């Protein structure tokens, strides 16, 4: 009732116009809008009260139409997709940082797991753990960043399984790179990953006695920041929540020791520090923690200090050379230990996870949720934020791919009269970051290193100078930075130590310590085996991202897509205030004006002939005989004679050379309708008792 | 199409209201009714039209055919249904607990707990 639910129905179609609708409904506190099948969901900040399992309910069984805008309405229509054309269903969400992308994937996981049912033990084993993963991940994998509280630091693609019934019978966590430099430091006013303020602050006596465990105002890598409190954020009743989901995924209490462990530890390595020594190597300054660190990683204080401050050299085939570090180097190796532990354990999460969420049945269709980290951009940029703004530019790909490119062209094969819709395609974006043989910004890195020299700096160089030789509308370079026009706008990245981040791989001396480690929970984060060959060149996050997100794109082109924009109204987290120009900007380059008019003038349904009979055969008295198909003449004909016999009028459908088109969304709610209730109609054909 | 016209006749403008409705509903054989009735206000805010008749009919929407219903029952496919599962589907659709305990009892003559519907479609004729 306020303004239009569904901008394809603005009287005047402008990106002004758009920006209006949504502003009046967010002052309303109707935060979601459709662009016909797809959803708007501007961020309202507060909690508004929607999400109550009496409105949940009041979703079930309801098409678009019949119900206000609501993310619960893109999860029934995925879920019925799912049963009634047998087909596997993924869910895209776009948003910068802090737009909400986490939340709707949650509140669309929360949908499917009361809607789909299930009485069976196993099935509400299945529900519960979906359902602990969230606060298990988001303890690991989420932190405080100036642009969000509860700031996923990690991509996530996660899989539900059903069986033929639409029960869960399993799922399954796909993890895009972490940030695992947010472990050693943080912009100031940031925090380190919630669960380590969370362990520090609420550590059991147990765990503070044996682990060492003190309060997170004695530690670097969560004091030195200057934030330990998060507005909204309560650390201990959120420990308490970690604790329960990993009883509930299945954690025995040794494997949580183990993770503890190896938390405290790093918080111990972390307040190692060093002094220079008489002839200008490093010299640790306090015995006692080194001692203490040691004793955490199961190794003896000589060994954790050599792996920390000796450098193994190779410089020859039959020449090694252990040259000790300087302070900062070995400031750079203890970080690098931290790291490498915090990702490991990280993997070793979700991997524990899957193993527990595994399928028990036989599995017949799946329905994928994508939560990415959004784009963002701080005043100092470097890889990490090279590798969310890909992430980003790659899912921009994807939407403009489906929502825009696929449906033209879809037209102009079809023939079908169309004139067609511009738009800005960000492909050439994407080449310039993922090149290989026109060496792109990845593969620029790679090589600069390729060269494996010590010295990260000339490395650094030698990629700057990379950047300065490529000529793209998109790069732009400066002295030692350079900026990507990308979809969402441009990105100054700082070139300072950049390629050491790109080349992500610990040293020889490091990974020698780990040998000597008396921990079998250590041994499982460092496997011994994969140090067989030092001389190897190893892949780098580059090459690992780029894998992962072109993975994902042959994923999200094989699964029935559903959509979600989010918007962000406001860098202040206030549920009052909205930004006007930076809600122009994101409906812009969004292309939300471009969806609207494709919407308008499109098709709102197409499919196959053969599925199209398959589905919707029931409908004719000619095509079906008692619920059984039978049919003499050709598909396209059945197809003909199908709309013929439900009498909707010719102009509301289109016959094209391969596939069926409907033009308006009540048409093909009316007609998946019908279908629904044919056994009803039968049932209900049946009902003449009263004679007279 | 023109099953709609002419009981949309029946029951002279051509713009019809809701009460107006609800008695052809009941004519052919409630609160769903209202909520396909509710879903266009701009042309009027009691009455609809004979194109939003077609719609809402469609959004909502002889011997031989109550013949086929039995048919599309029947799992086993031969003629033969379970009366609990006759007793099941009256009772899903909705279309009194007597009353389907007396139609049962008509069929219930068989004695196996099972329907031959042909004999059974004839009788109900
Ligand atoms: N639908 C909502 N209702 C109420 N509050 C919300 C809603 N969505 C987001 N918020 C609030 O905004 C904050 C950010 O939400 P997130 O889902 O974490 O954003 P995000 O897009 O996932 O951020 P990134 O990209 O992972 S850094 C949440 O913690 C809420 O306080
Ligand atoms: C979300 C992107 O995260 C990263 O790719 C990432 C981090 N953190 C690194 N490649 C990295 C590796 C080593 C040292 C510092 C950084
Ligand atoms: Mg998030």
């Amino acid at each position: 009732e306020i303004g239009v639910s569904d901008l394809t129905l603005l009287s005047k179609v402008s990106n002004e116009a758009i920006n209006e609708n949504l502003k009046k409904r967010f002052e309303g506190r109707e935060i979601y809008t459709y662009i016909g099948h797809v959803l708007v969901s501007v961020n309202p900040f507060r909690d508004l009260g929607i999400y109550t399992d009496d409105v949940l309910q009041s979703y079930m069984g309801k098409n678009r139409l019949e119900m206000p805008p609501h993310v619960f309405a893109i999860a029934e229509a995925s879920y019925y997709n799912m049963k009634a054309y047998s087909d596997n269903q993924c869910v895209i969400i776009s948003g910068e940082s802090g737009a909400g992308k986490t939340e709707a994937a949650k509140r669309i996981m929360q949908y499917i797991a009361s809607v789909s049912g299930g009485e069976s033990g196993d099935i509400k084993q299945i529900k519960d753990m979906v359902l602990a993963t969230n606060p298990l991940l988001e303890s690991f994998g989420n932190a405080k960043t100036l642009r969000n509280n509860n700031s996923s630091r990690f991509g996530k693609y996660l899989q539900i399984y059903f069986n033929t019934q639409g029960e869960p019978v399993g799922a399954d966590i796909t993890n895009y790179l972490l940030e695992k430099s947010r472990v050693v430091g943080q912009i100031t006013n940031e925090r380190n990953f919630h669960i380590f303020y969370q362990f520090a602050k609420g550590a059991s006596q147990q765990y503070r006695e044996t682990f060492g465990v003190q309060k997170p105002e004695t530690y670097v890598y969560t004091s030195r920041s200057k934030c330990l409190d998060v507005d909204g954020i309560d650390d201990l009743a959120e420990f308490e929540d970690t604790l329960n989901a990993m009883k509930v995924i299945g954690l025995s209490q040794p494997e949580q020791d183990q993770i503890f462990r190896m938390l405290s530890a790093i918080l111990w390595i972390g307040n190692i520090q060093f002094q220079e020594d008489q002839g200008g190597y490093a010299e640790v300054t306090d015995r006692s923690v080194v001692d203490f660190a040691a004793y955490l990683m199961e190794v003896t204080p000589d060994q954790l200090i050599k792996g920390i401050t000796i450098r193994i050299l190779t410089p020859r085939n039959g020449e090694v050379i252990e040259s000790p570090a300087n302070p900062a180097q070995a400031q750079a190796t203890r970080d690098a230990l931290a790291m490498a532990i915090y990702s490991n354990l990280f993997d070793w999460i979700v991997e524990r996870i899957n193993k527990s969420l595994k399928a028990r049945q036989p599995t017949t269709n799946t329905i994928g949720i994508l939560d990415i980290y959004g784009f963002e951009i701080f005043e100092k940029n470097s890889f990490e934020q090279l590798c969310i703004n890909y992430v980003n530019e790659k899912l921009q790909q994807i939407f403009i791919q489906l929502t825009l490119k696929a449906e033209q062209e879809e037209y102009a094969r079809e023939q079908i009269q169309w004139t067609p819709i511009k738009y800005f395609d960000n492909k050439v974006v994407c080449d310039l970051i993922e090149q290989i043989r026109p060496v792109g910004i990845f593969s620029a890195m790679k090589d600069a290193t390729k060269t494996a020299h010590a010295d990260p700096a000339a490395c650094d160089r030698t990629f700057m100078q990379s950047i300065n030789g490529m000529s793209h509308a998109h790069l732009t370079p400066r002295q030692g930075n350079f900026i990507i026009k990308h979809y969402a706008g441009d990105v100054t990245y700082t070139v300072e130590g950049i390629t050491d981040k790109n080349k992500d791989q610990l040293l020889k001396g490091l990974l020698a310590l780990f040998q000597h480690s008396g921990n079998d929970f250590v041994h499982t984060l460092f496997p011994r085996p994969v140090d067989t060959d030092n001389r190897k060149q190893p892949p780098s996050a580059g090459d690992r991202i780029r894998a992962s997100a072109n993975a994902l794109v042959d994923t999200l082109m094989k699964c029935q897509p559903s959509y979600i924009r989010t918007i962000k109204p406001n860098e202040n987290k206030s549920p009052t205030e909205y930004n006007g120009p930076n809600v122009l900007h994101q409906i812009k380059y969004l292309g939300l004006q471009e969806n609207v008019r494709i919407r308008r003038a499109g098709f709102a349904y197409r499919q196959d002939f053969d599925k199209f009979v398959d589905r919707f055969f029931l409908l004719s008295p000619a095509t079906s005989y008692a619920g059984e198909f039978t049919w003499e003449g050709t598909t396209e004909a059945a197809v003909k004679q199908i709309l013929k016999d439900t009498s909707i009028p010719k102009e509301e459908w289109q016959m094209g050379v391969t596939k069926a088109f409907i033009k308006a969304p009540e048409t093909l709610f009316a007609l998946e309708h019908m279908r629904d209730r044919y056994w009803h109609n039968m049932a209900t054909r049946i009902q003449r008792m009263w004679r007279a | 199409v023109s099953e709609f016209k002419e009981a949309f006749s029946l029951f002279g403008d051509g713009q019809i209201t809701t009460k107006e409705l609800g008695t052809v509903m009941r004519s052919l054989g409630e609160s769903e009714l209202q909520d396909m009735i509710n879903e266009v206000d701009a042309d009027n805010n009691g009455t609809i039209d004979f194109p939003e008749f077609l719609t809402m009919m469609a959004r909502k929407m002889s011997e031989e055919e109550i013949r086929e219903a039995f048919k599309v029952f029947d799992r086993d496919n031969n003629g033969f249904i379970s009366a609990a599962e006759l007793r099941h589907v009256m009772t899903s659709i909705g279309e009194t607990d007597d009353e389907v305990d007396e139609m049962i009892r008509e069929a219930d003559q068989d004695g196996d707990g099972r329907i031959d519907y042909n004999e059974f479609v004839q009788l109900m004729m």
